[PDB]
């Protein structure tokens, strides 16, 4: 897992239907670092550091063995600070 | 802290059983009791995410066979500012 | 005394027969009557913990069969100082 | 897999349930490196230098074929001076 | 940290091995290791909740299976200040 | 107060849930812990009668389904003399 | 303390068994013995409620057996003021 | 007097109401608990011969059913000067 | 005297009922009780060998029934003088 | 050397008999007995995990048909600082 | 001679009976009696190869019928300078 | 695949146990390189220049396709110039 | 260096696949191939333990296999010195 | 001493635990590995007649799960002048 | 040594057979060929435990068909120190 903190909500209102309702959120590790998208699974605000998994493992954790997440965010992280 | 804890219970008695529950739990601050309406009661408890985990699992616990009993206990581990402007800061 | 025992009744007739029988069975002193919403009643009154147990349990007694009933009756023997700030001090 | 030091431990509170019980270890490449999160399957003290599976692999050390991993440490190197 | 978690195995060896796991997967102290009696070894540890809760977590998924596995495995969010006198403050 | 309560438990995890029970409860004071032998704690506790009764219902609940546990709950509601000489006065 | 509980007797030494388990078991103070009329015999104690209520137990099950009997066993938890005036105070 | 009446039970909650109940049943002085180990616990009280009698059947009587109950009720009315050195001066 | 008698009993009061049959039996002086651990309480005295024998006999038939009862009684009329070491030399 | 073996046995007879294996298979060092209560004793071995690791098979192995037995045997490559206190520097 | 012999039994007489026994049959020093908990009992003899052999026989033997019995009987013919640190040097 | 020298073998006796009794060896691009650890299917000598497979893939090629393995040794490159 | 890892193989063939894979998973020295007769080889490797302990390990798997196959793949982490004479120490 | 033990196995690799496993147990000094063709190898050791008698069992009981296994197991208490010249005198 | 083994024949061919069959076994010394009368003859044999155990076996095995026969074979391994007094020291 990566330790992110959210940045910002992502919309993309012509997405697969696969995604589901789920919400999308661009996280980066540090502000400044490069942006990634995570299924958000827990409901994480801005500011959070937050723990998110990768590859098939996301997948389950956003929902299915088949949902389309390559990043999910399966915890926020109670203390942390860059 | 910033956790939401929240237990609605189908009447007051339950929650107040759960409301004490909660606090003597954990250290959770109770900043609302909510009448709903049709006879919903919620509890709101605040605090960092372990006391409000902790909190809520006992509270649920305990109000589930006061009288009618428990319709839901919900932890939200960090509140978005939005919804802060729903929420009860102190009990009135 | 500090304990607290709460009656929650379908209706107010219910009540008003619960908070009577418990004042009268035992040694407590009435300090709420509280509408949730979707008739229930809410009864609650405070003393020792023996007087309480009394109180709930013979105001219980009479509520049951005076209309729509009882729905809950619970005891507390101490209730946490964040629960005492939605306990309604005395009747209104 | 890659070799890795525990730095510290992690909590997160809310954590997705799929997780489990699992305990969670912040591992570095070294220190003043960017820092990863594994589940730990092995029990390692901080300053161990440990033995990191990737992600396939690691859902199923962390526990299951189905388990919400990408990092798991699967040993403790003996002898390893980073 | 003012939270308690407790495991309790049949023997020494579940609980050493449940102390090593909950002093690692949180921050954690452990602050007693009990022989009951009768081959019930308690291993005590304090901390933060969430620290307390993981910990306590991991430890008892460790421990089942080793020896004959554990008792009970529990936390404590808010110990009573009575309850503390009978509680080990350190090691030994 | 003079009344006593003692919960009697298969090992300590759940003792220590009871007397934190108990404590929270109602107004009693843990005057010991005991280790039995063979697996067995009690934990006792001193206040008036009601306040005992409460809090000896509230730790049989709350240690019945932590660990192996509950054997005994009993209140001794005025206690003798000479048996003060074998029940513990303070925690330690 | 408020409560009252009566026993009545056919005859003095069942009701002397009674008080005085009455007054062993739990912390009552007997207020009075009253020579009825007829052989009954009334023993009288007032305390807290649940002391009184451990004390009628423990004397109506004493005296079951001793002598004629018991003819009754009741407990008032609060008793109307006017209700005092009718009540011994002292024993005989 | 000289008589020992001991009763032994599994467990302390036993043991105390054994010993409550003898000591307020007849003129004995209770000398010692002592945990056997394997959760037996001898509560033993000296006094006079019937007084002795008398308190062992009563403390019987009355732990049969609290706890794990009664292992051993006895009363040994002369002990020889040699168990003496074994058995207990005061309560410890 | 040289010879050994010992007799294991599960519990106090069955080994003091057995001590004290021994001893008034025959010359044999009460040299140890030890708590074996797990409920085994075991008497052991030391006279010449017919007194030894004669004591053990009446301890055994005391304490057969008494309690849980005797797991052994044995005699040993010279013990090698290693033995001896292991041996109670006076009743602790 | 920090890895830890530790074998527990049903008895001293089993756990001497692993310790001794253990011993002889690697270069471990015996660090403690402990008898845990219950008939359970932990023999605890320290050194690097190939040696505690084959120490701890080999004793298995050795104890296993060895009285009432093996209960468990386990190795934990690194303990926490924190476990370290819980655990014997030196065997007596 | 430094073999060592164990036998463990339930039980102090089966031991003392194992212990004079062995050190009766053979040329082997009791060199300690272990209280296990639990009610195990183990008699420690050294000697040399063979005279221990005879010996442990003999004690399982001898003990096998007496009390509730052997658990184990053992002989470790060198034993390691590690485990010495455990095991009992001279009698007590 | 990424061609990788193997540098030196890895110990680690407590491993999971279904790494199994596998053979593991650590790995770089270069000298210098940051450093990995793959399982060796192969045999081989320290300093051969080898081919190294990823997640999915490592798995199967040591062994099982549940193996705890992100990185294994396929081949080594018979003639590969450093 | 100290401990021996040993793998004897039906044929050559098996027996350098051995030491190949044993040499290659760990950092172990090759003391020695064997001709045992028969068609025995044997192959031992002197490392630590851990290293031992992979090696062997890794070349029992793939030795498995190849030719008519393993016989045996033993690792002794302490090798008493008497065996050291009958151990190779290099090969040739 | 002079008695002497000899394992024979179908390998090496099960000699060599057995010559580890000999010389560990007893004092028992290997003078020899034979390897007498068709894959039986000898390992000899001489020593007094316990050490050697708990030597071949340590051995026997070693080398039977490793490897193709033991086919002898013997001792020879009092070896014979003549039979010296064929035994090997120190280990090659 | 200490121990002593014993054969008794019927005749003395059969005793000389066994004589030297115990004494070619094991380290054994001849003490002594003792004409009982009757025709009992008896050879005494004194060694070490193992040795005296080997002797004795190959001595009775040898002697029982030489002659009228065996009548007994006995090893008492360590005798008590006043049986020595009775017992040869060289053959006459």
């Amino acid at each position: 897992m990566k330790i992110m903190q959210v940045e910002k909500t992502l919309v993309s209102t012509n997405r697969i239907a696969d995604m589901g309702h789920k919400p999308l959120l661009v996280v980066w590790e540090k502000p400044g670092a490069p942006r990634q998208v995570a299924v958000d699974a827990i409901g994480c605000i801005p500011g959070d550091w937050v723990l998110c998994v990768g590859s098939s493992a996301a997948r389950e954790a956003a929902g299915s063995k088949s949902y389309p997440s390559d990043l999910t965010i399966i915890g926020i992280i109670d203390q942390w600070n860059g | 802290g910033i956790a939401l804890g929240m237990i609605e219970t189908r009447g007051l008695v339950p929650a107040i059983e759960a409301a004490d529950a909660m606090t003597k739990a954990a250290e959770v601050r109770l900043v609302g009791r909510q009448f709903v309406g049709g006879g919903y009661v919620t509890v709101l408890v605040r605090g960092e995410t372990g006391a409000v985990n902790a909190a809520v699992r006992a509270g649920a616990d305990a109000c589930e066979r006061v009288g009618d009993g428990l319709v839901a206990a919900h932890i939200i581990a960090r509140v978005h500012s939005e919804v802060e402007n729903i929420l009860p800061k102190a009990p009135q």
